[PDB]
């Protein structure tokens, strides 16, 4: 099947140039039947086409963008590449690469889209999360555990991915978006996992997987009750 | 050059209400607009193509009508699974998205399970200590999580955490999390959470003493 998968960095220095390739398998990007663009989305706000290149080496440029943008094509890596220059916390965003010039001999929409790379541009380095188990000093409710995660100050808020060595019948992860601290720059979230008490007896424990960033995921102990 | 305007910026439907998107184009761009449907975490998928066209996998209920400047898009049954963020795109000119309407499902009132976790030891022996607040699954969005300790009211110590929609139960959950120093957590007995919300009656709160869990 055609896949597109972006590759780029998780920060970028501000005023420094960001540089986002995107690997595609299953279609010849110098085919004549379809173009190639690169969107992107700012948190929270809408979806902004970037660029678009063709094998010809003819290239579509956002108006806004044109100035600070590059896009090109390698056809022997079978890759295409966006440089945006000069970026500030305005370009903080998800970057997607995708196919166009589907039906028309013109970029007309998007199909399909690569997964999306985020990018920030901050001053900033990465801090990992501090991970801790947290135990329910609430009831216990109606014959399941409830345990918790708490991944406390880490940057960049994304990629946060918190996963358990729990799951399936009975057995219910909760993820929560990262929040700022109001400590300053760091952010914070929790997971929660709620099992059947038989899955989470006394003196065991579970393990919940913090994957963040590029780095290892930390595994930690969680004591069941 | 040409500007998409999507109205509105969000909307609440019920289950089987007759959802509508308009998008404006500022000039003339025929039929080339599509509409894209984008869950969260996930990049947008087509679900209209030329204004009125289904692409595969898309149920018929959604649809599109129009030509010209004026589009609109449509939901004709609200299901919770279509509750996501929806744009338009033009290709007359170049290519420009609207600025995106996120749908939210409207459903019965259902109040928050509410679950307090004191500071861990690891984080105390870090230096740190954070009350974390959990409140799961719960309609509507709106809930209010009042930290007190020792009967004070907690300001700017604490941080909210709302999920998304579940695309299921169309409920919310919420974590709240109100991080102190060690220095001020020991100097302090009471910790509690306060929930208020819709579907309780009265105030929920959950409390512990320090050190007694």
């Amino acid at each position: 099947q055609l896949q597109l998968q972006e590759s780029g960095p998780g920060l970028v220095k501000p005023s420094e140039t960001l540089s986002l390739t995107c690997s595609v398998s299953g279609e010849s990007i110098s085919n004549s039947a379809y173009y190639w663009a690169w969107i992107r989305q700012p948190p929270g706000k809408a979806l902004e086409w970037i660029a678009t290149v063709y094998y010809t080496g003819r290239t579509y440029h956002n108006p806004s963008l044109k100035s600070r943008v590059a896009i090109s094509m390698d056809t022997s890596k079978n890759q295409f590449s966006l440089k945006l220059r000069s970026v500030t916390a305005a370009d903080t965003a998800v970057y997607y690469c995708a196919r166009t010039g589907i039906v028309v001999t013109t970029p007309d929409w998007f199909d399909p889209w690569g997964p999306g790379a985020l990018v920030t541009v901050s001053a900033a380095s990465p801090t990992s999360p501090k991970v801790f188990p947290l135990s329910l000093c609430s009831t216990q409710p109606d014959g399941n555990v409830v345990i918790a995660c708490l991944v406390q100050g880490f940057f960049p808020q994304e990629p946060l991915s918190v996963t358990w060595s729990e799951s399936g019948q009975g057995v219910t992860a909760r993820n929560f978006p990262p929040s700022q601290d109001a400590s300053g720059d760091l952010y914070t979230t929790s997971s929660q996992l709620t099992l059947p008490a038989t899955q989470c007896l006394a003196g065991k424990s579970v393990t919940c997987h913090v994957k963040h960033y590029t780095n290892p995921s930390q595994d930690v102990t969680v004591p069941c009750p | 050059d040409i500007q998409m305007t999507q109205s509105p910026s969000s909307l609440s439907a019920s289950v089987g209400d007759r959802v509508t998107i308009t998008c404006q184009a500022s000039q003339d761009i025929r039929n080339y607009l599509n509409w894209y449907q984008q869950r969260p975490g996930k990049a947008p998928k087509l679900l209209i193509f030329d204004a009125s066209n289904l692409e595969t996998g898309v149920p018929s209920r959604f649809s599109g009508s129009g030509s010209g400047t004026h589009f609109t898009f449509t939901i004709s049954s609200l299901q919770p699974e279509d509750i996501a963020t929806y744009y338009c795109q033009q290709y007359g000119e170049l290519i420009t998205f609207g600025g995106g309407t996120n749908v939210q499902m409207k459903r019965t009132v259902a109040a928050p399970s509410v679950f307090i976790f004191p500071p861990s030891d690891e984080q105390l022996k870090s230096g740190t200590a954070s009350v974390v607040c959990l409140l799961n699954n719960f309609y509507p969005r709106e809930a209010k999580v009042q930290w007190k300790v020792d009967n004070a009211l907690q300001s700017g110590n604490s941080q909210e955490s709302v999920t998304e929609q579940d695309s299921k139960d169309s409920t919310y959950s919420l974590s709240s999390t109100l991080t102190l120093s060690k220095a001020d957590y020991e100097k302090h007995k009471v910790y509690a959470c306060e929930v208020t919300h819709q579907g309780l009656s009265s105030p929920v709160t959950k409390s512990f003493n320090r050190g007694e869990c």
